[PDB]
């Protein structure tokens, strides 16, 4: 009855939440450890308290696991075309979503621990920049559900 | 259609000849000229 | 990575042979042991004259003299740099050319302090260093006008990009030529390293260090030498280049910094600058600072020579070959002064 | 980077039309017309079979030159302060080009497997001369490019071999490993290019 | 009677309005960010009054979320090309206005932030040209949202 | 009733899952290295200390194993084009997230042991964020796994 | 009886293999090579001892050689599409695989053989990096294996 | 009977020979001029004997107008397929054979003539090198004569 | 092809012609070189046209 070709459409939205927000997740996890290594050789006090970034950028592979978790459970053999373009769509919007905001934190956490490295009063703004860089991925997890679940 | 079997044949031996084409341009382009002389 | 393995020996291939056969040339420990041996200029020109130099000072006077050694010597570096410049192509001729910048930058130092005491350009001119030669005419006959001078550097000079860290041609006689010559060469510092840094590749890797290790020595050494001057901190802190690892919070710590000790302190952060500020006694008859950094340069360009498909052999033989000319201008002043206890301090190379 | 950048562009734009071309067959229903089997099929047999053999020839050749020049670049650098090289490194130049001996090898050893049909229909044509079309085509691309890449490898190492032998007399003989190293790449190349078209027939 | 593929646009729509504008809002946070790394050095207590890019940023990405939420919402199975065409349309206006006012706030905090830690007086000039970069992504709103409930 | 052709996209989904998960295990393997040998020459004792990162690296190698092999082993001659692009979907997956995890190992680990060489304490924080690292490519496993296994 | 084109996928599987597995050895050993040159100059008794490298780039020749005659074995005009399709995979999985590996080999073998000139210590992590690079290949191979076989 | 564009790839091929050839001997050429003009300026005598490799480039040029003579003397009006594409795959033979010995030649020989302006030793080197750089260029006609005329 | 060749070696040759007045005569011999290029084109340019 419905087309063959609709799974193939699902899976992508299910590999794209996977791989774009791991892609995501991975930028802004190198981007934090390569300043935090550079910021500890003065700072070693603060090697922990700048690890904040790495997991504001793990939250958004977490993200795009949901996503992605989500969308392999409700793929099924007869799912309508337009069911695929729903969780492809919800796939492509929290991965891509997720790797703009991995983009965000690991330059906003790069330049706060390095920054923080030398003035302590950085910290409280770029905690807040960070939550304003992972509030995106948080809207691309919103708009997946909301395309995902319908 | 959009292509033909001829089309298809015609455009696979001109995309090769182009990247031959194109590799030579390129080492061509590449060359550079001397800007000074010995004394 | 680049692959420049692919296309280097493209255009530098043969290049690359040849300053490698040109650093093979450059005294082993064995030759400079030969030539501490020896008693007199005439000996050590005799020695000298079975290693790679030959018979570049057969020619001129019997009377040897430290003076007329060291002018061969620079002659001798300066064909060779030339001949390989002439032989280069435009990326390796950039870089041959960022090379000579460091000397060009010294020269127009010397020109400005000839202009600003009324001394002929033309006079100043034989003073300069060879491998910096302002051969554009637009810098000469300039009536000793620090403004047509200034003018003269900003249209037909290399230097008119690092000139506009200043403001105006007034900063030449307002500024000391010691700032003056250390913005420049911070500007000029900076821009090799971007310029290799753009390049990238096996000529970014083995360059960098380089670059790197001459910032954060270059930051060490302002500060141990402005203690007791009228250079006070903000100024100093403009004359640290960017380019070493200190650049995060370490130079703000030397220019902040009020003491050798708090020098070394800063030093302490970075093993590799630890080590030499610790071997650094700086007492009489042990290697001072200077020389430990000049042991570690030469050992930084020696690893130069471990990459193949990159530009950093020519900077790191040309520095060699410096290092090697002034090894040589010392033995033969310890053997002039005959003060041949201190005929060990040159450093060697290879 | 202007021509990298003409490149790059032609690429990211050729791929972007695929992908929305793939989207558009596949979600119009039109997949039927996006036959893979008529390309294949349709498409002569000849030109599979000759654009192999000049590929084994062209990229050997291509590889071999490559290497050739990388290597000679050194040691004509190298030998103007030690001319000894130029008589001892020839070994490095002799690999390169047995590199491009291997090429002439396997477009022989393909040629030899041609024949006209004297069909046009595929059913006519057959699975035989199908296969022995794409076979032939296959072992051309391994062959070409093997022998393309062991070329530029022993060029790169010959060149580095002929630095160091420009600076000590007693390296180049164990620096030539290395070069027999890269060398066994191209007979890989070629015993896989032979085992490929062992069966192959056209008529 | 409507095409099967019909909805494929309109979940384009709703993804394209997502992703762009969470890749511009990132943008313009990893800018604002960067610059006030740079700044806090020298002049700290100016760090919560200068975190106002971000917000720009974030403002941008909620009117990607409010196009995407709609579209989401008017996505229905037996979906008109036309209607489809118009959530497509819709989307990937505010996601591309969305892009380049992410772009300006995040070109015009940094410039303004760095200069503000030397010149006061340019914090309103920065406030202004932040608001009129912002007005872009209004805009692309704006249409988007006129070409969804059209 | 099916497709001669199903079977390609689970033969790519397991040729992916193999390949691109050993170019990010190159990758990180390949920048540890560097950063290893860099930092040998001053510090020699902390060579077996810091080979961790090529180990993680040879972990996302082996989570893309895994799933090449249940593929290889899930596939059929008259595999349904479903379970094709369900096995094609999960290859991806597991491929490009290891492949991004590999990156960030790569990146990570060179900064980690260049830095340990000069700051001790960054140790531990190096291996934490190389743990948030090697979590990518194993949310990526978990993905595969739930495509791979439907 | 099957398609007349089905042989053109293992005929392309064994090319692949074969040829991007030529690539990777090919690239480990030449970069491998340039850095034993060089710096045997400076230590010439290292020579022996870091051809290693090398060894381990042919030996990723060798894999991709196995899978090639596996493939050129097992191929013939009258193959199904399904196995087409597996030699197909299997080649490409182990070519790209070896790819990977002799790239990670020749970065590996260049800088441990430059730091052993440096440091004779480094000999047994670089070895211990090289075989893990060279598992990658390994694995490539088994699951090029499991593909041909199947 | 046969197709009436069968003549094209025949015509291709005899332009292909010609064209890339003459690529080919012109980089030889210009480089080599350079050369030449770069030694000239202190080595007068030495310009006769270092115009070899220019004529070296000439009989690569030479080698690909008489396959092209061939193939557009063997070209006619009923040309079948099968000789159309044997004469396109030895156009491609000696087109890239002499392209890339044109390459080889010209640097090589730019190289050498520069150096024998040093070495006076270097110049039978700098030949013996050249003519395996022109037997390049060489085996690709040998295979375009060979199949030419299968 | 024969266009680039003239180019690179004329522009060479003229340029250090007035260094070395001995180079006029091999830059004239590396141009007819490059020229016979344009002239093969030519001839194969005939060939195939008047057949
Ligand atoms: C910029 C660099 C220079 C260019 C280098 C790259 C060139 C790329 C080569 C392009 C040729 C592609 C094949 C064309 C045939 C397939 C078309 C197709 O699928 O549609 C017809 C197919 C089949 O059509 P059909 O079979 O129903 O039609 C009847 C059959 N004919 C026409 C032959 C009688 O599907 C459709 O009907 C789709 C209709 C809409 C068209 C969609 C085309 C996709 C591309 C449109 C957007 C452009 C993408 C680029 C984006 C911007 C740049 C990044
Ligand atoms: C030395 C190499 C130099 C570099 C490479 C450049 C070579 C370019 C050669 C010309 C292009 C050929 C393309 C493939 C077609 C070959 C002909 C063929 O087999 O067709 C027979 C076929 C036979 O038809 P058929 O039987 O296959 O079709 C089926 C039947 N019908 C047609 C009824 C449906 O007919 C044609 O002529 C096909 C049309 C091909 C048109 C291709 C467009 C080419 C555009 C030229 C490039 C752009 C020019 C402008 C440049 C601007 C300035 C830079
Ligand atoms: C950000 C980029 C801007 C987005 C657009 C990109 C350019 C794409 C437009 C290319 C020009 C083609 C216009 C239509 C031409 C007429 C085609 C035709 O007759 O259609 C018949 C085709 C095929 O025939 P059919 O399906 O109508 O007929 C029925 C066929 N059976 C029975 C088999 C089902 O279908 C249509 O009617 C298509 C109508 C809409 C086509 C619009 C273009 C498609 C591509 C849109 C972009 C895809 C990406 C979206 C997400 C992007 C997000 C960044
Ligand atoms: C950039 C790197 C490369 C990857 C991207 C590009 C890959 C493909 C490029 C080549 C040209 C396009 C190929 C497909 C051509 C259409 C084939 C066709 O119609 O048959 C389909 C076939 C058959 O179609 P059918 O209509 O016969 O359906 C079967 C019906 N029965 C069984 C009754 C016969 O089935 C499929 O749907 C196969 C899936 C492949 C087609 C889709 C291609 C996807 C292109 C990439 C976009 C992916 C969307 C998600 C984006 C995010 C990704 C992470
Ligand atoms: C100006 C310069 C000179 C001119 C330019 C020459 C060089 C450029 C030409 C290169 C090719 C570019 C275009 C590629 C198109 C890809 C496929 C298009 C999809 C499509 O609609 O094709 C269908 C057929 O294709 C199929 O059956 C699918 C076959 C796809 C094979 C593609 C292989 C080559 C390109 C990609 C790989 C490149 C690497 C080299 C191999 C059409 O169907 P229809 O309606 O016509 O069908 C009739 C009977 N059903
Ligand atoms: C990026 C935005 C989106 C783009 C999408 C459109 C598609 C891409 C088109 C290019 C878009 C960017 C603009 C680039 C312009 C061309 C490249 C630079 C200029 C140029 O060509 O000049 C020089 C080469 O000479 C020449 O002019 C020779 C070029 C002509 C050769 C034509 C043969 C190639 C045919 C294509 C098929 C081959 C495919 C291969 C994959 C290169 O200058 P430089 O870099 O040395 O100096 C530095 C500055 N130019
Ligand atoms: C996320 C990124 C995207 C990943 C998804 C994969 C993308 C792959 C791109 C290729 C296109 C998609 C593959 C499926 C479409 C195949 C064509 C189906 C259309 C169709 O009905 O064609 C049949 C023939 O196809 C056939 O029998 C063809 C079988 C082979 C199809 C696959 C070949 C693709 C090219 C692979 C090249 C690899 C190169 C490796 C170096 C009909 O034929 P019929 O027998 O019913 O005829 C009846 C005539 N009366
Ligand atoms: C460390 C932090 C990021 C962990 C928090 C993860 C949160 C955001 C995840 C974990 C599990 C998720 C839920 C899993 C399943 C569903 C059911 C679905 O129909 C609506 C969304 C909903 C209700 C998800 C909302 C988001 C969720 C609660
Ligand atoms: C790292 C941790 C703390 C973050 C949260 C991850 C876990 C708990 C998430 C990721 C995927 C999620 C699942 C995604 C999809 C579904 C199907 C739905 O019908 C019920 C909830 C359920 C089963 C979710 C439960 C929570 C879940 C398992
Ligand atoms: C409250 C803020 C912080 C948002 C965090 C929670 C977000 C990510 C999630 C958690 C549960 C989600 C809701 C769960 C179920 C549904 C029903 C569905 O038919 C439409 C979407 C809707 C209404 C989801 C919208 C997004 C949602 C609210
Ligand atoms: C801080 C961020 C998350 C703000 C997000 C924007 C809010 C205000 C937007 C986004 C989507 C919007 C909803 C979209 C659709 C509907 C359904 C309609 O029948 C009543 C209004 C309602 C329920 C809207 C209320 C406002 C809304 C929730
Ligand atoms: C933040 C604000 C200023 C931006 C959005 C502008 C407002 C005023 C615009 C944007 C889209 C507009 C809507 C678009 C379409 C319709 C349908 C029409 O039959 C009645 C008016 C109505 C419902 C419009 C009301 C005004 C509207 C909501
Ligand atoms: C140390 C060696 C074994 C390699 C390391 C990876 C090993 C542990 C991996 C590679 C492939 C894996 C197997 C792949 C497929 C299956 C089928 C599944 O239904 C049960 C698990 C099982 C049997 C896996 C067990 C773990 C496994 C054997
Ligand atoms: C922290 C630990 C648990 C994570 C590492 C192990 C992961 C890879 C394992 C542990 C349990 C596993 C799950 C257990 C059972 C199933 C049911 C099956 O139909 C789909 C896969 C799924 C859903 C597995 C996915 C992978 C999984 C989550
Ligand atoms: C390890 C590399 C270098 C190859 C050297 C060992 C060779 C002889 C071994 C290793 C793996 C082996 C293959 C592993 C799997 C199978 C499937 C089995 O049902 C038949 C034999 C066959 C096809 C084997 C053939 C021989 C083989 C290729
Ligand atoms: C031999 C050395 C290099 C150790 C590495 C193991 C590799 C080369 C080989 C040796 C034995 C092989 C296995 C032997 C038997 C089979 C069964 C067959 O149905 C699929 C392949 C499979 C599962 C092989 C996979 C690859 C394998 C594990």
């Amino acid at each position: 009855n419905n087309p063959e070709y609709s799974s193939f459409f699902g899976v992508m939205g299910a590999s794209s939440a996977m791989v774009f927000s791991a892609m995501g997740a991975a930028y802004g996890t190198a981007k934090s450890g390569t300043g935090i290594a550079a910021m500890s050789v003065m700072r070693p006090e603060l090697i922990m308290k700048s690890i904040i970034p790495v997991v504001m950028a793990g939250i958004i592979a977490i993200y795009g696991l949901v996503v992605a978790v989500l969308i392999a459970n409700s793929l099924t053999d007869g799912i309508t075309l337009y069911r695929s373009f729903l969780q492809l769509g919800a796939g492509l919007s929290v991965g891509l979503s997720g790797l703009a905001a991995g983009f965000a934190i690991g330059i906003v956490g790069d330049a706060g621990v390095r920054g923080t490295a030398q003035q302590p009063r950085l910290f409280v703004g770029m905690i807040l920049i960070l939550i304003f860089a992972e509030v995106l991925g948080l809207y691309g997890l919103i708009v997946a559900l909301i395309l995902s679940t319908k | 259609g959009f292509f033909s079997p001829g089309i298809w044949m015609g455009l696979l031996t001109t995309l090769f000849m182009l990247f031959i084409f194109t590799y030579g341009l390129h080492m061509i382009l590449s060359l550079k000229t001397m800007d000074r002389f010995d004394d | 990575s680049f692959f420049p393995e692919l296309y280097f020996n493209v255009d530098n291939g043969y290049l690359e042979g040849l300053v490698r056969g040109l650093k093979a040339g450059v005294l082993s420990q064995a030759d400079y042991l030969n030539l501490v041996q020896c008693e007199t200029l005439e000996d050590l020109k005799l020695h000298l004259q079975s290693t790679d130099y030959g018979n570049f000072l057969a020619n001129e006077a019997s009377p040897l003299t430290v003076s007329v050694i060291d002018d061969k010597l620079k002659e001798k570096m300066v064909v060779e740099f030339r001949h390989m410049r002439n032989h280069a192509y435009e990326p390796l001729a950039s870089f041959l050319d960022f090379i000579t910048y460091s000397y060009m930058i010294d020269n127009v130092i010397l020109l400005i302090t000839g202009t600003l005491h009324q001394r002929s350009i033309a006079e100043l001119v034989p003073k300069c260093h060879p491998l910096g030669s302002f051969e554009q005419m637009e810098a000469v006959n300039i009536a000793q006008t620090p403004a047509e001078l200034y003018n003269a550097i900003l249209v037909d000079t290399p230097l008119a990009a690092f000139f506009q860290d200043c403001i105006s041609e007034q900063d030449l006689d307002e500024m000391n030529i010691e700032i003056i010559r250390n913005t420049l060469y911070k500007a000029y510092l900076e821009s090799f390293y971007k310029f290799c840094t753009l390049l990238g590749g096996t000529t970014a890797d083995a360059m960098c260090p380089i670059l790197e290790f001459e910032a954060d020595r270059r930051a060490f050494i302002i500060t141990i030498n402005s203690f007791g001057t009228e250079l006070s901190k903000e100024d100093r802190a403009k004359l640290f280049p960017h380019c070493g690892r200190l650049y995060p919070e370490g130079l703000a710590q030397l220019a902040r910094a009020d003491d050798y000790e708090q020098v070394k302190n800063v030093a302490d952060y970075y093993p590799e600058y630890k080590l030499l500020f610790e071997g650094a006694g700086s007492n009489p008859g042990d290697k001072t600072l200077e020389d430990r950094f000049f042991e570690h340069e030469v050992k930084l360009n020696k690893l130069a020579f471990l990459n193949q498909f990159h530009f950093g052999v020519f900077y790191a033989f040309v520095k060699l070959k410096e290092q090697e000319c002034r090894n040589i201008v010392w033995i033969a002043e310890c053997i002039a002064q005959r003060h041949r206890a201190k005929i060990d301090n040159y450093i060697p190379i290879f | 980077t202007g021509l990298e950048l003409l490149y790059l562009g032609i690429f990211v734009a050729f791929w972007a039309c695929m992908i929305v071309v793939g989207i558009c067959y596949t979600i119009f229903d039109l997949g039927f017309r996006f036959d893979v089997a008529w390309f294949l099929t349709e498409t002569s047999p000849f030109m599979w079979s000759n654009l192999g053999i000049g590929l084994a020839i062209s990229l050997s050749v291509v590889g071999a030159a490559w290497g050739i020049y990388i290597t000679g670049s050194s040691i004509i650098g190298g030998g103007v302060k030690a001319p000894r090289i130029k008589t001892k490194n020839l070994v490095s130049i002799i690999f390169c080009e047995a590199v491009a001996i291997y090429g002439i090898i396997m477009a022989i050893v393909i040629s030899n497997m041609a024949e006209p049909f004297s069909a046009t229909d595929p059913k006519a044509i057959g699975h035989r001369n199908y296969h022995a079309g794409y076979s032939m085509f296959g072992a051309g691309l391994t062959v070409g490019l093997s022998n393309l890449f062991c070329g530029v490898c022993v060029g790169i190492v010959g060149s580095g071999a002929a630095l160091a032998d420009a600076q000590n007399p007693s390296l180049f003989v164990k620096i030539l490993i290395v070069e027999i190293f890269g060398s066994a790449i191209g007979l890989f190349g070629v015993i896989v290019a032979i085992l490929q078209t062992s069966r192959v027939k056209m008529g």
